[PDB]
């Protein structure tokens, strides 16, 4: 029953904060992590590294019980997992001991060796072959290439160093090296490509000293060159009018005061003597001058948004509007106005002017279709030696700003009729000469009014810094293919009669406060997070086939769900707000489908997708590591294997032939009780369905028993984790034979057992050591302070 | 540590006695705790003290709120004290004369006039007298004239004075209105005398039964006399009517309340017994017999002025007030939100739908300089915050000749709005608009009826400011005033309301016209209603402003530095001040989420919600009545066409159009249905609808005060200045009262009242009345006083004073004129008196900021300082703030002034003839024929000579072809906009004017950049507004109009078809406008007569020396400028 | 049976469609825009017969 | 609009068909006209007074 309205944050608020941090520029170092291993030996020379769970997640698939499905969610999430702690780290850091004047630098990585002796119980003649195993770790260094074609091909070394260890252990680790090491690049690379990138002469990177040459960085997956922004145009015309709008916060327009005064003193009629053209500016105001402003900008930027002049006349004419037309004539260049508007203006001045033509007839004659040629023959007939009416024009500007941006610039036109000199630009000529009068239905135009009002539009020659530098700042700040944009939403580019004359008349200019750096950033922002919802399409979605262009529209609702979740994270609020306001005229289907294209044509999906799809091949390897297994059996009176009895004194390991085989769980639970009775009656039974199996490792001194395999209401139910019971044969204790009564006066008549089991046996010590690869902070450190501009030097 | 809350039982003050039992001591604890049952035992409340006080003596946190509640002590307070300080907060008495005077003269002196017209009125006297004598000495009126205001100081009574107050009024109204009907001035007297015992109190007991009875009125009638109108387009806001003809008629209007006869017949009932039933034993019976009269009138002959003689009775009390804590508590707890969040959801959508399409316009937006002045002109009650370090009154002022002359002088501060322009430069500059829980002042109001208490909520000046800016495009479209089929129609916001015809078309149309209805549904408190929606409403203006805006938001919190866009995220950010106020034994402090009260747009915030919820509402009135079709009820072939909604502020109207229209019960069944979907569509999220509340129906409509029932206006009245509030009439000059005395009378008269009787009591005390003090000098003025300011005794309310004054030259009459003038004119020696800037000047960066463009420099336009320094471009803050001060020395240069006016009799001074008579202007050839003679009106109170023109020119239209120079010029000033200077009102045109006659007028303004056919054609309108009356500071701000003059079309549409067309040259503007006022009131008065003019030559042997003026004339305005003097 | 089987309709408020309405077109007030005026006086409670 | 004969499969005992859609949307969101879409026009809607 209660509300708080939250103000909201100016963009500039936004942009600034989007940069203050979260970038993965700066590494950091980091050690690899051991997993538990319990190993032990039953006697000489046979030493056993029993697999221990290492990640007790996964869930089982409640439909089907497919195989795929459970792998596939084990792998993901633990991968989840493992990413969360290299997040922006590399493997450089492990234990060495020294190297002076003995052997050189050895490495002691794994578990101690000296605890070796009291968890394997080794005897007098293998502890003297310990100190050789301890002596003859040496470490090896090596050389490996990292770079792309796109960026530099640069070298690092890396260092291979020995270790004590499992070869799962070993499998996870050189995963995890892989994984951590995509995308890595020199300082010395990337100055060479940001020079290339910058060919300003006045902008100088600060020199590498010879010490950072090497040193490396994280550099971006794929650069953002102009064929991102190509791809931009079906929607560029609302982000180019939005940024017009959010940095031009002022106009430098001169009060209509002094412009009455100055027509004033022109007109050469006296101050009782009523004339029109004096009456009729009186009803004017640059309240709407901002808008104006902004329109015309945008039509300068952008050749297909002309501007398009709405009117309040039908038929008739008045005194306002034709001294607005000669006004917009006179002052607004040709370039800025669409095809209607040149022609409507050129049919009204051509109106008085002619001797027989009037104005209802010269419209209701010609045809909006081929105007243009109308126009151009209007003009022409204005330019002769009978009647000289100048018409505004403009040029193009190539000027461009200093500052550090990816992407190409082009020419714009200019929003006044200047040419960098006070003076204006006319297309015919400098000159006011008409061989009669102005009348049409009334409304006689004097001589020397025309030649008093071309006396006063003229720019005034002082602001023109002002009036250039947002130029300047505007020129070289928005992308170049942009340029070609279609118009998706008529209403920014209409603007009345009257608005457009009070503009002109003033001879208003667009100015701003607001620096290049903002307005460059702001577009990388833009490409950001562009460029994110093309990498997560590219990673989640992308499939041809199952599904393509052609579905009902039901299954739009599924897939909008992520992007409309990353478009909500706290630094995308730019375009998110462009989109929900502007849905109408660009809907959420071309949308998403331009998306689709741009993340198809090319980009690096990410490091972790191969990483899956990898892992998911080590998952399905060892099941025993994962807490997994499948195909338990249910049988009484069963039989070992004694391929087994060598290393566990008593094992829930046996070797039945299966038969009559349940299709998964659920379904012997349910069956009846005596019904089941037969299946085991006649034979073994197997259960399909994977299970949550937890192993536990006793020693000849206890007894755990759990034993909650099987429970007896009124049926014969499964339980849902399946603990079982191993006990090690050990130097201690290995001549001696177990009666083996604590298993079964603790299980049932049922017993249930597993059938395929997983160990390494090792016969020499010299086995036990693995390898691994590092970084050599040594002779390639890790890179600190990125490259910057020299500015501020002290 | 304690307070009294306290509702229905004694919310108002009532009679009781300071000696009965005063009770010096007592303990509050006899009452009831009011949030918790189980904590109100006093023991445990002081048991709980004992346990918790040896507990602190070992060491506790003791939480003084915890601690200090369990002591006993606490709850003592004095009853005298509080009885006196809720009395000296409550009741208001200013008035014109003190009571004493009035006492006397109107019950021993006169009292034989009064009693032998009306015998049923010794009761009063009766009453009085009795009262006097068995109790004696405790009835008080010692007024306490301290500085300037009276207060009365209460002693064996708390309501005594106001028991003499009803007392006084009820012979007041008696005698004014001429009842000529036999048992209804009977039930007069008995409301009248159920009344009297309590005269708060019962006030608000028998405002049930009077509204009540109000209601009804008519039902059981035999004859009404309908009125009929031409058609009148509902849709086109701009419409206007014009009367028809009569037609009699013997159907009942067709009104509500007969479904809920008996639910209001008990109702008030009930209400005049519980009146009874503490009163004196009135005979009930008779009172339940001759209530049931009231409705069966009907509407012919002089049956029509007992609707508004009613009310005037109602507020036979005057100005009393309600406690403001006890308000606050109930108001905010009679709202229930419950509801769904799709209702919320369309409230936001439609709110802000509505506020872009006004936005959104070409609508110029004035810049800060401009609206600060703007500011400062509007005065707000709420917004004035004056404050001024010390201004000396070091002015030497001549003192009484009771022995000797003596000069003195008294420093005196403030006194007037004083717009603290000096801190501007810190206003413009750094000053953040937000709120974060501070605390400011809060005044409250007083209304007549006694209905309850009325709460301002004044803000800072930044916030005015601000939000003036943001809201002036929205406001001015609402407010457009002419809008032809505009989407603003819906909008009512802009009409004049002084006179009802032209303001409120619509409704007196509906009224007759059978083929429509009305529904003129009220709500209970608006303001507080919304307090549960306001965080969506608000929140849909915001985001109403982002779009439809060019600039976007770049957060800054310094005013002059943020974007139009700007204002809006910091201004509509909810989180409300907090308001302290004093009350009775202390002063609280509260907290109000909602749309405010002094916000800078409560009016378009009101007007946007009302319009939304009656749309929503009406869409779920269709399905009930497409249900009600489907089955046998309303039947199909009765749906109506065109609806249209009206909204002013708070109040609105419904009002739907049908081509057959539906029998009575089929309007019953409608008028339920709407009211009932309202009550649960509109009314689940605060609002309250009742169906007894409004006058919904049909053949009958009801606005705001202002209600027509079968084409008869039916106006209220109730305008007391005899016992006003807020004034010190007192201490008044003579022209202000004769400004007064003149003006609310004419109103009176014109809302039904004889004009005989009426002007024969105010006659009775003009003597006792108009007594300035000057020192040991009295005066008692005459009748004849009343002449000067333009009226006749003999003649009807017309203001004919030009006529009078021409006439004024053998028969007397041209003393008084020459009185009055030296009464006021003198004061323009105090505009003469401008206070230089000596002792500060501050930053002073204001007059860098105000400025305009200027053609003869700073050193030319006027070579002379007689009339150049005091308009300069760059003195604009030095004239304004003389401009702005008149007033707080303005009272005492009324006090010296009274030295002078008898000084003027004492010696040859005075007796003079006038100017105006010098210049001689009439007519030629005029043709002259008898009245029309037929009686049908739509304003049935007024008498029958009135009707009788009215019928014969029909109604006025457009209330600006019609001169009225009040408003003229003003219209003029409006719709001259966006070329004005800064600073420009009527107040500087017309002081202006009165400076520098019509040479410097013209001088000062043809060189302040204004084209001059506009400034002429003004100009004329400012001089045509100096000859129609003298000064008077009440007439010249505001205004005030002829009312009888402008309610009778003699516009200059057919004015110009009198005169005769000229042959000669058009004729200049300095002399038409005078000519045409002269044949206007020739026209006005000959009409009371009986005859009509139709004919009229210019007597151009006295036009050609008008032509010859301007010849020479234009001819000076030049030649000033040929040399550069 | 289609009556009896159609139990409720699904549709926008009036309200979203005036609010869209003025986004999609700004028009300034004092031109007699029609098109505005005409769509601002209709009510759709009469949803479930159609 | 077009025809639509999309089912969902169920036991039942009389004949089925087809039926037009009330909606104007096709089966995947693409708007159905009859001859064009991109309303555009050269000229203005000049009735007798509007």
């Amino acid at each position: 029953l209660d509300n708080v309205i939250k103000q909201i944050e100016a963009l500039s608020v936004i942009v600034n904060r989007s940069e203050k941090a979260d970038d993965a520029q700066i590494l950091g170092p980091n050690t690899y992590k051991q997993l538990l291993e319990h190993l032990f030996s039953p006697e000489e020379n046979v030493y056993i590294l029993l697999p221990i769970q290492a990640y007790t997640g996964g869930v089982i698939d409640r439909r089907d019980a497919s195989f795929s499905n459970f792998a596939y969610s084990i792998a993901s999430k633990l991968m989840m997992e493992l990413s969360a702690a290299t997040h922006n780290k590399i493997f450089t850091d492990y234990t060495r001991i020294a190297a002076s004047a003995l052997g050189p630098e050895i490495s002691t990585e794994g578990m101690p060796l000296f605890s070796l002796i009291e968890s394997l119980e080794l005897t007098e003649a293998e502890t003297s072959r310990l100190p050789v195993i301890q002596d003859s770790m040496v470490i090896q260094k090596s050389t490996a290439t990292v770079g792309n074609a796109q960026q530099g091909i640069s070298t690092i070394n890396i260092k291979r160093v020995p270790f004590v260890g499992s070869a799962f252990q070993q499998v996870i680790d050189q995963l995890l090296w892989e994984y951590s090491t995509t995308s890595l690049t020199t300082k010395e690379q990337r100055r060479q490509r940001i020079t290339e990138m910058v060919n300003d002469r006045r902008i100088m990177i600060q020199k590498l000293t010879l010490a950072e040459k090497p040193q490396v960085m994280r550099h971006v997956t794929t650069e953002i060159n102009n064929d991102l922004f190509f791809k931009m145009s079906p929607v560029a015309q609302l982000y180019i009018y939005h940024l017009d709008r959010a940095f031009l916060d002022g106009v430098g327009f001169t009060p209509l005061a002094e412009k009455q005064q100055q027509l004033q003193l022109q007109l050469k009629t006296n101050i009782l003597t009523a004339n029109l053209i004096r009456s009729a500016i009186n009803g004017m105001n640059t309240e709407s001058n901002l808008e104006v402003a902004i329109k015309m900008m945008q039509a300068a930027q952008l050749h297909r948004a002309s501007i398009e002049i709405a009117f309040p006349m039908n038929v008739s004419l008045s005194p306002e509007i034709i001294v607005q037309c000669f006004i917009v004539w006179m002052s607004i260049p040709e370039q800025l106005l669409s095809d209607r508007s040149n022609f409507i203006i050129a049919a009204v001045i051509w109106a008085g002017f002619s001797a027989d033509d009037s104005y209802a007839d010269i419209m209701r004659r010609s045809a909006r279709a081929s105007d243009r040629q109308n126009y151009d023959i209007i003009k022409a007939a204005l330019s002769s030696r009978k009647f000289k009416l100048p018409r505004a024009s403009t040029t193009l500007f190539d000027e461009n700003e200093p500052v550090v941006r990816r992407y190409q610039i082009g020419r714009v036109y200019a929003p006044f009729p200047v040419d960098r000199y006070g003076s204006p630009v006319y297309s015919n000529c400098t000159k006011v000469e008409l061989a009669s009068d102005y009348n049409a239905e009334g409304f006689t135009i004097r001589k020397d009014d025309f030649r008093a009002l071309q006396a006063v539009l003229r720019i005034d020659e002082d602001r023109a810094a002002d009036m250039f530098t947002t130029l300047r700042i505007m020129i070289s700040s928005i992308p170049a293919v942009w340029y070609d944009a279609e118009v998706v939403h008529y209403p920014h580019t209409a603007v009345e009669l009257e608005q457009l004359a009070a503009y002109g008349l003033t001879g208003a200019y667009p100015r701003t406060n607001h620096s290049v750096d903002t307005i460059v950033k702001t577009v990388n922002n833009i490409s950001a997070t562009y460029s994110t919802i093309a990498q997560m399409l590219s990673t989640i979605d992308l499939d041809p086939t199952r599904y393509g262009t052609s579905e009902s529209i039901d299954k739009f609702k599924i897939a909008w769900e992520n992007v409309e979740s990353v478009l909500n994270m706290e630094g995308n609020d730019f375009v998110k707000t462009i989109m929900y306001a502007y849905e109408d005229n660009f809907p959420k289907k071309d949308f998403y489908m331009m998306l689709k294209q741009i993340a198809s044509d090319g980009q690096g999906a990410h490091p972790i997708a191969a990483a899956i799809d990898q892992l998911r091949t080590i998952v399905y390897r060892e099941p025993e590591r994962f807490g997994y297994i499948d195909s338990v059996i249910l049988t009484h009176n069963p039989d070992v294997d004694t391929a087994y009895n060598r290393f566990f004194h008593l094992h829930p390991i046996v070797t039945n032939q299966p038969s009559n085989t349940i299709k998964n769980a659920q379904l012997w639970n349910e069956m009846r009780l005596e019904q089941q009775v037969e299946h085991i009656k006649a034979g073994p039974v197997r259960i399909i369905g994977p299970f949550h199996v937890t192993y536990n490792y006793l020693s000849e001194e206890e007894d755990m028993p759990a034993t909650s395999h099987i429970i007896m209401k009124d049926n014969m139910i499964l339980n849902d984790h399946l603990t079982f019971n191993f006990v090690k044969r050990e130097r201690r204790n290995n001549k001696k034979r177990v009666s083996s009564f604590r298993y079964k006066a603790v299980e049932m008549y049922v017993a249930v057992r597993i059938s395929r089991f997983q160990l390494e046996v090792l016969r020499d010590l010299h086995d036990l050591v693995r390898s691994r690869t590092y970084l050599d902070v040594s002779k390639s450190p890790l890179a600190t302070t990125p490259i910057r501009v020299v500015e501020y030097v002290r | 540590d304690f307070n009294l809350y306290v509702s229905g039982g004694a919310s108002r003050v009532r009679n009781i006695d300071m000696s009965t039992l005063p009770t010096s001591i007592n303990v509050l604890d006899h009452f009831e705790l009011y949030g918790d049952a189980s904590m109100k035992e006093y023991v445990r409340s002081g048991e709980w003290y004992g346990l918790l006080r040896e507990i602190e003596q070992e060491g506790m946190t003791v939480n003084e709120s915890e601690k200090v509640f369990a002591n006993p002590d606490t709850y003592v307070l004095n009853v005298k004290k509080y009885f006196l300080r809720r009395f000296q907060q409550e009741i208001a008495s200013t008035g014109m004369t003190p009571l004493t005077d009035e006492l006397l003269n109107i019950m021993f002196v006169h009292w034989n006039i009064i009693v032998t017209a009306e015998p049923k009125l010794q009761v009063i006297k009766d009453d009085l007298l009795k009262y006097y004598s068995r109790y004696g000495v405790d009835a008080t009126f010692d007024y306490n004239m301290k500085r300037s205001e009276m207060t009365v100081v209460t002693r064996g009574h708390l309501l005594a004075h106001k028991v003499l107050e009803c007392a006084l009024r009820i012979v007041e109204t008696i005698y004014t209105y001429d009842i000529q009907d036999e048992t209804f001035k009977d039930i007069l007297i008995d409301l009248g005398r159920l009344i009297m015992r309590d005269p708060i109190y019962g006030t608000t007991t028998v405002r049930d039964a009077t509204t009540v009875m109000k209601q009804l009125m008519y039902t059981q009638g035999t004859q009404f006399r309908r009125i009929m109108f031409k058609k009148y387009d509902y849709s086109n806001f701009n419409e206007k009517l014009v009367l028809k003809g009569e037609q009699m008629t013997n159907e009942p209007p067709t009104l509500l309340a007969t479904t809920h006869y008996e639910e209001m017949d008990k109702k008030r009932i009930d209400a005049l017994i519980k009146a009874n039933q503490r009163a004196g034993n009135i005979l009930s019976q008779s009172s339940i017999e001759r209530c049931r009269y009231t409705d069966s009138l009907d509407l012919v002959g002089d049956a029509n002025r007992y609707f508004s003689a009613l009310t005037t009775l109602e507020a036979v009390a005057g100005f009393a007030s309600s406690d403001l804590l006890s308000g606050f508590i109930d108001s905010n707890e009679s709202i229930e939100f419950t509801g769904t969040a799709h209702l919320r959801k369309l409230l936001y959508h439609s709110v802000r739908e509505q506020i872009t399409t006004l936005n959104t316009s070409t609508v110029p937006r004035p810049s800060l300089p401009k609206v600060l002045l703007s500011s400062a002109k509007d005065t707000a009650s709420a917004s004035i915050e004056p404050l001024t370090f010390r201004i000396y009154k070091t002015t030497p002022e001549y003192d009484g000749e009771s022995l000797n002359l003596v000069e003195s002088t008294v420093e005196m501060s403030t006194r007037q709005k004083k717009p603290n322009l000096m801190k501007a430069a810190e206003i413009l500059r750094s000053t953040v608009t937000t709120n974060q829980e501070m605390i400011i002042s809060g005044g409250t109001r007083a209304v007549q009826g006694g209905k309850g208490a009325r709460a301002v909520y004044p803000t800072k000046q930044p916030y005015h400011i601000a939000g003036s800016l943001l809201f002036h495009k929205v406001d001015t479209i609402v407010n457009a005033n002419k809008k032809y089929r505009g989407v603003s129609n819906k909008y009512g916001q802009g009409i004049s309301n002084a006179i009802p015809h032209i303001g409120v078309p619509e409704i007196i149309a509906v009224s007759s016209d059978g083929m429509a209805i009305c529904l003129a549904l009220d709500v209970s408190a608006f303001d507080v209603a919304q307090k549960y929606t306001e965080a969506d409403i608000e929140l849909a203006m915001r985001d109403g402003f982002l779009d439809s805006e060019i600039s976007m938001i770049s957060g800054e919190t310094v005013l002059e530095r943020m974007n139009p866009a700007d204002l809006a995220n910091n201004l509509l950010t909810n989180t409300p001040p907090r308001y302290k106020y004093q009350t009775a034994l202390g002063d609280i402090i509260i907290l109000q989420h909602d749309n405010r009260s002094g916000v800078p747009w409560t009016g378009t915030q009101n007007d946007l919600v009302n319009v939304s919820n009656h749309h929503m509402a009406y869409d779920e009135y269709k399905k009930r009545v497409a249900e009600l079709q489907r089955q046998g009820k309303i039947s199909i072939d009765v749906n109506d066409k065109h609806h249209i909604v009206r909204v002013f502020g708070d109040d609105s109207t419904f009002i739907m159009t049908y081509d057959e229209p539906p029998s009575a019960e089929e309007v019953h069944l409608m008028c339920a249905t709407f009211v009932e979907s309202y009550q649960d569509t509109a009314g689940t999220l605060g609002f309250a609808i009742n169906a007894r509340k409004g006058m919904i129906g049909r053949y009958g409509s009801e606005y705001l005060k202002n209600s027509a029932i079968y084409g008869n206006i039916k106006s209220v009245n109730q305008v007391k200045f005899r016992g006003s509030e807020k004034s010190a009439s007192y201490h008044f000059g003579v022209s202000e009262k004769v400004s007064m005395i003149r003006d609310i009378t004419d109103l009176t008269i014109t809302r039904g009242c004889d004009e005989t009787r009426k002007w024969k009591y105010n006659l009775m005390m003009l003597p006792v009345d108009l007594t300035t003090r000057a020192g040991a000098f009295r005066m008692h003025n005459l009748c004849s006083i009343m002449t000067g300011v333009g009226k006749m005794y003999l003649g009807g309310t017309l203001n004919n004073k030009l006529i009078a004054s021409y006439h004024g030259s053998s028969f007397g009459w041209n003393f008084d004129d020459n009185l009055i003038k030296t009464a006021n004119s003198i004061g323009a020696i105090s505009d003469s008196s401008y206070d230089a800037i000596s002792t500060k000047i501050t930053n002073l960066a204001d007059f860098k900021d105000s400025q305009q463009r200027i053609t003869r420099d700073i050193i030319t336009s006027g070579r002379l300082p007689q009339h150049l320094n005091r308009y300069g471009k760059s003195n604009i803050l030095r004239h304004i703030l003389a401009s702005a001060a008149m007033g707080p020395l303005s009272q005492i240069e009324k006090n010296v002034n009274a030295y002078n006016v008898v000084m003027g009799i004492l010696n040859g001074k005075l007796e003079a003839p006038t100017v105006l008579e010098r210049l001689n202007m009439g007519f030629k050839y005029v043709v002259m024929s008898d009245l029309k003679q037929d009686d049908y009106s739509p304003y049935s109170c007024q008498g029958l000579q009135y009707r009788r023109m009215l019928v014969h020119w029909g109604l006025n239209d457009s209330r600006i072809t019609s001169f009225d120079p009040k408003g003229k010029l003003q219209h003029l000033l409006a719709k001259n906009s966006q070329i004005l200077p800064i600073h420009f009102d009527i107040e500087f045109v017309y002081r202006l004017y009165l400076q520098a006659g019509t040479m410097g007028f013209l001088q000062v303004m043809s060189y302040y950049q204004l084209p001059d056919t506009l400034t002429h054609e003004m100009l004329a309108a400012v001089v045509a507004l100096e000859l129609q009356l003298g000064n008077d500071k009440y007439a010249v701000d505001m205004g005030v109009y002829s009312s009888q003059a402008g309610q009778i079309r003699i516009n200059d549409a057919l004015m110009d078809s009198i005169i005769q067309h000229r042959r000669g040259p058009p004729l200049p503007i300095i002399d038409r406008t005078l000519n045409r006022l002269l044949l206007h009131t020739y026209m006005l008065m000959f009409g009371l007569m009986g005859k009509s003019i139709d004919s009229t030559k210019i007597d151009p042997t006295l036009s050609w020396r008008a032509i010859l003026e301007s010849n020479d004339q234009r001819i000076a305005q030049l030649s000033e400028l040929l040399t550069a003097v």
